[PDB]
């Protein structure tokens, strides 16, 4: 996070370090002749002394970045679940008599209206995988048909597992007032045992939506479907990947979409256009099929990571891959616009800058798809196509944010600064927007969380360093939005809330130790608790230690700056953003 | 049917919608009067942006990803005339045409110094020498040397 | 979870649940991926610990590519494998290099590229080499357990060797080749039959000699079908004799491989009985056509297509003398009876 | 298998034993061991029998025995969980 | 105008100059001559395409009296070494046909500014070309 | 005046789209394009100095090859031989490489191997094939090259640079790749391209080939004529010819082909790709006549852009189509045609043609994926198409809708080209 880095760099390696025979740190006038104070004999080839009256850590601090972001804000916070195996419990007496309670406690007209709000509100998220649900209404019935019954097929099992994926979505993305009109609260108390005045909104809503999801689950592990791959465990997946599922159990969510790419593989359909020698069934199956892919590809590549190590997406959106550009515009805009985010966030831990030729072939796949989606039909009676108006134009703010902030980071452009303020208030202005009525669900999305997770962490990162007043006005705004996201992320959100606190607080040490100047490079505690922080999280993701504890009785054996970053990463530790 | 184009000094410039989404930053700003920051352009450049967006409301441009029909594209007479300015203020042109993503404006205000870095009297690229740096004073040298016989 | 899964995999808990066990395999590679260790010779640097738990690593994972290869099919599509660079404790890694051989074998079963003279001569020194390994290993006749170990590289290389020569023959007819695969057919025999007489009869459950003898009797069967010779025809008598005395551990697999070799027996009766026809380029014959539908049912029957479209829902799925003689022996023995 | 009259020539010989090259896998590989045809309308599925299922077969194997089944695999099998566990008297604890 | 489009088109970038260079070796040739008037006396010198003479004649005598007629009394002594000279009139054949390709081409260009007497009689120079390569 | 330092002051996405319109003019010493030349009366004619007599003999008996072109008007050659010796050190034109290599060769186009003044220097052609630039490798690698490739490994490699047969002497190819040859540089050349200004090949064409194994960074390459064409990278029907072949090993090499000015590429029956099986792109830069019928078309290819052809024939994809749906050809172009233009058809313009669309109401979503089929089993996983100066499409132009969106094709010079069909 510290090197000299000044701006106006040279051309040619100066003459001191040719006399000597090293290897030049090309600045004006080095960072090698500065720290030898041969600052005046450098300087002497033209207008000379120019002045350098910049921040010069700037660069390599914003190059740190690149690194910090992937670290914490997309690995240590969402990806990371420390477990130990020696105090986790593990039984099956357990899921079957709590899991059995969230079954029997949703009757049959609350199903029925929880169906109605996704048919209403939430087309933009089940099409992609169940396709239209005027077909899944017969499995609600067939389900409730079934429910006295005894012998159950795995068939139906599985469409069970579906609906209650579906359920779980609806839960999740139900708002307080329609849910209160559905739910009573006042059984679910007495089984769970706690507080009377815990209302939907106090964080009960996340209770039943987990504990859905977990039934849903439930009911997969009742189909043995390990034994058994088929397409509506992967359907009921990508249902279930619409919440805060994958940041809930990080770790299971990888083995279930370990297990999707393991059931979608074994169709070995890799072409989804449909041939000419095709059943006519089986072209439609394979439209399906092709949709339910792109789907699952935008779900693979969201939770990629250390702890994921088989991935789906094998494709590319610019300049050996197999599957890309064959298929229609219906459902691959949102995996080409995530597709599109790939080829920006496979930067961040990789040690290497973008070229500015893949930047503008990005910039303007940009702009083609805001063209693409300002091209979308506008249904006026019906709340979904809202919903995907506002994912689709969400995600291509979240690529441009993505795209500025990578042109402000590793080459410094044309008023980059200003176009990652821009973004970060069309960001704003997106989610803001959405705190009417008849769209306040609209911000649930996990792409909001992602997304102000990450616009929220570069401004407070960048405040630290940079004095400025739009960018103070813009920490002050995302500050309030971030005071003002849904409570439903809950645990997430409140960590999200620590990180900005604690990015602060550094900020405010910042501004109180002295900045210790050596030539070539900086020196300052806050440079050494943000390198830290990534050796932390790093240790944390490190699955060595559960390997040693695994394979048997084997036990792992293993100035005045130490104190300021000992005190606080004493007083605000990294590793309460893990749980 | 109406925007307005906050300059960066804080000037307020309502134009009309349909000839300010010549700018594809505000035609996609837009899907959320209806005003919007431009926070590093002056109100006289801007006004000379939101001048040429007010010509060019009828005109037809390359499809900014052609090979020949943007690079070999003339200048409008008016684009010539309009841009008889400050050097400086030429490229705070650009920069305006930069940040608000007007293509068009960065092609015909952009052939402009494409124009002038060519079309200069040898005399001032032998003047023009070394001004930033990038060479040593010993190839400085030795190209002055090589040279020295004609002069 | 790898460790047990790797322990169930020396049964037949690999065919008897088969679907069951590539879902098992595939959380296997997601859970040996995630410790992200590629190299596992100990660094210097390392805690004594790291560095023989790392070797443990090497020596799971040697084993599970074993297994990984062991299940390759359509109903595996995630592979680990094929992330092993081909050849062309110490007894551990023997293992793992014979297997490997194999690999590179039995990898133009399903492609129609035939192999070179060049690949099958450089895995012909390179199964010399390891049967001078496989020879040198010593054993005690006290100790089980390294009786039970040359057994498994002995078999193993007699596999890859019988494989080898079979190779041979099929692609390029080469001379001296068929009395090769009567050998090394002979070698298996002898490797089996030795573990009936010296109380060792639990040698013949491991899942590789159910394997081996089910390619051997299945190509001696196919070859003295068309090829008549005596000693194919006593070493077709000895493979019989040895399915018919193979455990009864392995339960219905044996009862199938029985059943396969008397539906190759009984198309040789339809092979003598029919005079073969020609229409000037291509040769019409019943067994031919039987042998045809034999792929196209199994193909049909490993087609997840139809799955899928029951998966999605109200998608519901519709569907001379040559021709009779045919249908009454795919109606006499029909070839999904060796299907459960 | 094959590449009107009569004939007894042997064309069909090296076109048929590259047709048995893809014969042994789609029978003898797949079709025979690694093909598990399934019907999901008629699979039963409940976590009401496996759990008792595993309940008798856990209770009946006892501690005097389990013993007698690791030193047969300590005796007897050492070539099998060397690759997996690697030392078996590590297991007995 | 409609033809302009294919006749830019029919060269490279390099050949329509070498072209250019040749046939205007040919109007310099037929402004010395007095064949097409000069326009001024002191200025820009400029001949119309509407009125240039092109024909196999005048072609062949500008073909002659610059390209075959390489008399040069200053340096005439040159020619002594049989290789010297196969390369110095292997390079006159060479430009030669170059000419003789590019004065068809300048009398295509004029066709399409109305020039009448612009008929090449393109046999004769073919003539011409077997004549020197014999 | 105009200043250096305050140009090189503003950031580098200005700088970039600067040097992008300066399309390889550097110099005010450059001669008129070949438009306004031919679109005037007048033809401007030569016709004493004292400075240029040193210099005219100095100074242009180096630059003699590459610059006799210019004889008429030598105004333009004495006022080009003041900027010979300082252009080349400019810090625009300097900054105009560095910003080009910064974007992988995009920017200004080709830099190319030459030998002149006894060196084996790179040279920059503009369109108008005048040189302005030239540099010997230990010059471009030392100002230009290794002053943008700071500490970055990925941008130390050179390897975008054409060599471009046709623009020299066979005695000057020869020992252009004999001095190649004993320097470590066919990695550094990044294409080659070929002249020949009854299967008989050039002494130059040969040299070329014989050298071209080594090369190991190849791709791009390009051949200029018909008769050459013919020769050495169609494949022509011959399968096993030892000499004069373009010697397997590279084909597997190279990224795409570049075909520049021709008649037909099927003057026999097939202009098959059957070979050259690693190619993407394939350009058609100036060929007269091409049938898309007629080219064979590899495994894994995805762009066929195709510019300044004068007749297209097309893939009869409606030849196909019409016996799907069983319909005659004029009760489909009144019935099933739909022309929608709803938003995303208006935003690239095509006032000129037409863009039209098969209907969805006389169609039951089955024979529309069949229809679509038929698109696909026609272009054979292409994307790229980008039709630029076209006239005369013979059969109707068909695009499918996977590949119409997202711009994947682009049609962009439309005056003779209309109706194009999205299927
Ligand atoms: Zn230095
Ligand atoms: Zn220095």
């Amino acid at each position: 996070m510290f090197n000299r880095t000044t701006q106006l760099k040279s051309k040619h390696p100066c003459s001191v370090c040719t006399r000597r025979k090293v290897k030049c740190d090309r600045m004006i006038p080095c960072g090698n002749c500065r720290k030898r104070g041969q600052d005046s004999e450098c300087m002497k080839s033209t207008k000379l002394i120019t002045a350098s009256s910049s921040k010069e850590y700037l660069p390599d601090l914003l190059l740190f970045w690149q690194n910090y972001e992937y670290w914490i804000t997309n690995i240590g916070l969402y990806k990371t679940k420390q477990r130990d195996l020696t105090r986790t419990p593990a039984n099956l007496d357990t899921d079957t008599e709590e899991c059995m309670f969230w079954m029997n406690y949703l009757q049959k007209d609350q199903s029925f209206q929880l169906m109605n709000f996704a048919m209403e509100n939430l087309g933009a998220l089940y099409f992609g995988s169940i396709g239209d649900i005027s077909e899944l209404y017969l499995r609600v019935e067939q389900y409730w048909d079934r429910r006295a019954d005894k012998n159950h097929s795995v068939d139906g099992k599985y469409w069970d597992a579906l609906i209650w994926s579906v359920f779980t979505m609806c839960i999740y993305y139900m708002p307080v007032e329609k849910l209160a009109e559905i739910f009573s609260v006042y059984p679910l108390h007495e089984y769970l045992g706690s507080n009377k005045r815990l209302n939907w909104e106090d964080g009960m809503q996340l209770v039943m939506c987990q504990n859905f999801a977990r039934c849903s689950l439930f009911q997969l592990k009742q189909c043995d479907f390990m034994a058994h791959p088929d397409i509506r465990l992967v359907q009921a997946y990508l249902i279930l990947a619409t919440t805060t599922f994958p940041y809930d159990e990080p770790l299971l969510a990888n083995s279930l979409l370990t297990q999707c790419i393991h059931t979608f593989k074994n169709f070995h359909v890799d072409d989804f256009r449909p041939l000419l020698n095709d059943d006519p069934v089986e072209s439609i199956a394979k439209v399906t099929l092709g949709r339910i892919f792109y789907r699952l590809c935008g779900c693979d590549y969201l939770q990629s990571g250390p702890r994921k190590p088989i991935a789906l997406h094998t494709e590319v959106s610019s300049l050996n891959v197999d599957v890309y550009r064959e298929e229609n515009s219906t459902e691959v805009l949102y995996w080409k616009i995530i597709s599109l985010d790939r080829d920006l966030d496979q930067y961040l831990n990789k040690s290497s800058k973008p070229p500015l030729k893949t930047l503008d072939a990005i910039r303007r796949e940009l702009d083609i798809f805001q063209y693409k989606v300002d091209s979308l039909e506008e249904d006026f009676r019906s709340n979904n196509s809202r919903f995907q108006k506002f994912i689709a134009l969400f995600q291509i703010s979240t690529v441009s944010w993505k795209l500025f902030k990578m042109y402000l980071i590793y080459y410094d452009t044309a008023d980059s600064l200003l176009k990652v303020i821009h973004y970060s208030k069309v960001i704003i202005s997106l989610i803001v927007n959405n705190f009417h009525a008849k769209s306040e669900f609209f911000n649930r999305h996990p792409m909001v969380m992602q997304t102000i997770t990450r616009v929220v962490s570069f401004i407070s990162f960048y405040q630290i360093f940079v004095e400025s007043a739009a960018v103070k006005q813009l920490l002050v705004d995302l500050t309030e939005l971030t005071a003002n996201l849904p409570t439903i992320f809950g645990s997430k959100l409140d960590k999200l809330v620590y990180l900005t606190e604690r990015l602060s607080k550094l900020k405010l040490l910042w501004d109180k130790v002295q900045l210790l100047d050596s030539g070539d490079s900086f020196y300052h505690p806050v440079f050494k608790i943000l390198q830290n922080d990534i050796k932390i999280i790093e240790l944390k993701n490190d699955e060595m230690f559960s390997l040693i504890k695994g394979l048997g009785s084997l036990v792992p054996l293993n100035s005045d700056f130490r104190t300021i970053v000992e005190e606080f990463q004493s007083e605000y530790n990294i590793s309460d953003i893990l749980s | 049917s109406n925007v307005v184009l906050v300059s960066g000094e804080g000037e307020r410039f309502t134009v009309d919608k349909k000839i300010a989404e010549r700018s594809l930053l505000l035609k996609n700003y837009l899907n959320d009067e209806i005003v919007m920051p431009v926070p590093n352009v002056r109100s006289s450049v801007l006004q000379k942006v939101i001048e040429w967006a007010e010509h060019h409301r009828d005109s037809n441009f390359p499809d900014e990803d052609d090979d020949d029909s943007r690079k070999s594209a003339p200048v409008d007479s008016w684009d010539r005339e309009f841009l008889k300015v400050d050097q400086e203020m030429l490229y705070e042109i650009i920069l305006a045409a930069n940040y608000l993503n007007i293509k068009p404006l960065l092609d015909a205000g952009c052939k402009v110094v494409a124009e002038m870095i060519r079309g200069r009297s040898p005399e001032e690229i032998r003047r023009t020498f070394n001004i930033v740096n990038d060479f040593t004073p010993e190839e400085e040298a030795a190209i002055r040397r090589e040279n020295e016989w004609a002069e | 979870l790898v460790q047990a899964y790797l322990i169930l995999a020396t049964t037949t808990f690999p065919y008897d649940e088969p679907l069951l066990a590539n879902s098992l395999l595939t959380q296997c590679i997601h859970t040996f991926k995630n410790f992200h260790v590629d190299d596992f010779r100990p660094l210097l640097n390392d805690d004594p610990v790291e560095s023989i738990a790392k070797v443990t690593l090497g020596r799971i994972f040697y084993r599970l590519c074993g297994c990984d290869y062991l299940q390759s099919g359509p109903r595996k599509p995630i592979a680990l494998h094929t992330e092993v660079s081909s050849l062309l404790n110490s007894t551990e890694v023997l293992y793992w290099k014979i297997i490997s051989l194999d690999r590179d074998l039995d990898q133009y079963l399903n492609k129609s590229s035939k192999p070179p003279l060049k690949t099958l001569d450089a895995i012909r020194r390179e199964l010399d080499i390891f049967q001078y390994k496989v020879d040198s290993l010593e054993e005690d006749f006290r100790s089980n357990n390294s009786r039970f170990q040359k057994f498994i590289a002995l078999f193993q290389i007699s596999t890859v060797s019988w494989k080898l020569f079979k190779m041979y023959l099929i692609y390029y007819d080469t001379a001296d080749s068929l009395l090769k695969v009567i050998h090394y057919s002979k070698v298996i025999i002898s490797l089996i039959v030795n573990n009936f007489h010296a109380k060792s009869e639990f040698f013949n459950r491991h899942p590789m000699v159910m394997q081996t003898i089910t390619r051997v009797v299945s190509f001696i069967s196919f070859y003295q079908i068309f090829v008549e010779s005596a000693a194919v025809k006593q070493l077709l008598v000895d493979l019989t004799e040895l399915t018919a005395n193979l455990p009864t551990i392995f339960g219905s697999k044996l009862d199938k491989l029985v059943y396969l070799t008397e539906r190759l027996s009984k198309l040789k009766l339809l092979w003598d009985k029919v005079q073969l026809l020609d229409s000037g380029d291509s040769f019409y014959h019943p067994v031919f056509k039987i042998l045809q539908n034999d792929i196209k049912i199994i193909e049909l029957k490993n087609d997840e297509m139809f799955s899928l479209i029951k998966g999605l829902g109200s998608l519901v799925p519709l569907n001379s003398d040559f021709r009779t003689i045919v249908e009454e022996f795919q109606s006499e023995y029909n070839i999904s009876d060796i299907l459960s | 298998m094959f590449n009107i009259t009569a004939s007894s020539s042997k064309e069909y010989l090296p076109d048929l034993l590259l047709f048995w090259q893809n014969y042994e896998y789609w029978i003898t590989n797949i079709g025979l061991y690694k093909t598990k045809q399934r019907d999901l309308t008629r699979t039963p599925a409940n976590l009401d029998t496996d759990t008792e299922e595993c309940m008798f077969w856990m209770n009946y194997l006892q501690k005097d025995q389990s013993f007698q089944l690791m030193n047969f695999a300590m005796e007897n099998l050492g070539a099998l969980y060397f690759g997996s566990i690697g030392d078996i008297s590590e297991l007995y604890l | 105008e409609d033809r302009f489009q294919e006749l830019v088109d029919s060269l490279k970038p390099r050949t329509a100059h070498q072209y250019k260079t040749y046939y205007t070796k040919y109007i310099q040739w037929c402004q010395l001559n007095q064949i097409i008037p000069t326009p001024e006396d002191n200025s820009v010198n400029s001949v119309p395409y509407k009125d240039l003479p092109i024909s196999a004649e005048l072609i062949h005598w500008f073909l002659l009296d610059t390209l075959i007629t390489d008399d040069k009394p200053g340096e005439k002594r040159e020619e002594t070494e049989d290789l010297d000279e196969e390369e110095e009139n292997s390079f006159k054949i060479a430009t030669l046909k170059k000419i003789i390709g590019s004065l068809n081409f300048l009398s295509k260009l004029c066709k399409v500014h109305e020039n009448p007497n612009a008929n090449i009689d393109t046999k004769y120079l073919e003539s011409v070309t077997k004549l020197h390569t014999h | 005046s105009f200043n250096p330092v305050r140009f090189l002051e503003l950031p580098i996405d200005i700088r970039k789209e600067v040097y992008f319109h300066l399309d390889g003019n550097f110099c005010g010493a450059h001669p008129y394009p070949i438009d306004i030349l031919y679109k005037s009366n007048d033809v401007e004619l030569p016709g004493r100095s004292k400075r240029s007599k040193k210099l005219l003999r100095y100074m242009y008996p180096v630059f003699a090859t590459y610059l006799n072109i210019f004889e008429y008007s030598p105004q333009l050659i004495e006022k080009w031989l003041e900027y010979a010796f300082w252009l080349r050190y400019d810090c625009l034109v300097l900054d105009c490489f560095k910003v080009n290599h910064l974007y992988d060769g995009t920017l200004i186009d080709a830099l190319e191997w030459t030998y002149l003044d006894n060196e084996l220097r790179l040279a920059y052609f503009n369109k108008a094939s005048m040189l302005e630039v030239w540099y010997t490798f230990k010059e471009y690698k030392k100002w230009v090259i290794d002053s943008v490739a700071f500490d970055e490994l990925d941008l130390l490699n050179v390897s975008n640079i054409q060599f471009n047969i046709d623009n020299l002497t066979p005695q000057l190819v020869d020992k252009c790749l004999s001095i190649l040859e004993q320097k470590d540089l066919f990695a550094t050349i990044g294409e080659v391209q070929f002249g020949q200004d009854n299967q008989l090949t050039s002494i130059s064409v040969i040299r070329t080939i014989r050298s071209m194994e080594s090369m190991k960074s190849l791709r791009k390459i390009t051949v200029r004529g018909e008769k050459l064409y013919e020769l050495l990278i169609n494949f022509h029907g011959f399968r096993d010819n030892p000499g004069k072949t373009i010697s397997y090993i590279v084909k597997r090499r190279i990224n795409e082909i570049r075909l520049s000015r021709m008649n037909q590429i099927s003057r026999t029956g097939l202009a098959d790709f059957t070979r050259w099986d690693n190619l993407q792109k394939l350009v058609l830069s100036r060929v007269a006549y091409i049938d898309l019928n007629s080219i064979v078309f590899p495994k894994n290819f995805k762009s066929l852009t195709m510019k300044r052809v004068s007749k297209i024939k097309w893939w009869n994809i409606e030849e196909n189509i019409l016996k799907e749906l069983k319909v005659d050809k004029r009760t489909f172009k009144s019935l099933y045609i739909k022309e929608d233009d709803s938003k995303f058809t208006k935003f690239f313009n095509l006032r000129h043609t037409r863009i039209k669309e098969l209907d969805k109401s006389e169609i039951n979503q089955i024979t529309y994926l069949r229809c679509q089929a038929i698109v696909w089993l026609s272009f054979r996983t292409l994307n790229h198409i980008k039709l630029q100066n076209v006239s005369e499409v013979f059969n109707n132009i068909i695009v499918p809708r996977a590949l119409f969106d997202s711009k994947r094709v682009e049609i962009y010079r439309c005056e003779k080209i209309s109706q194009v069909l999205v299927i």
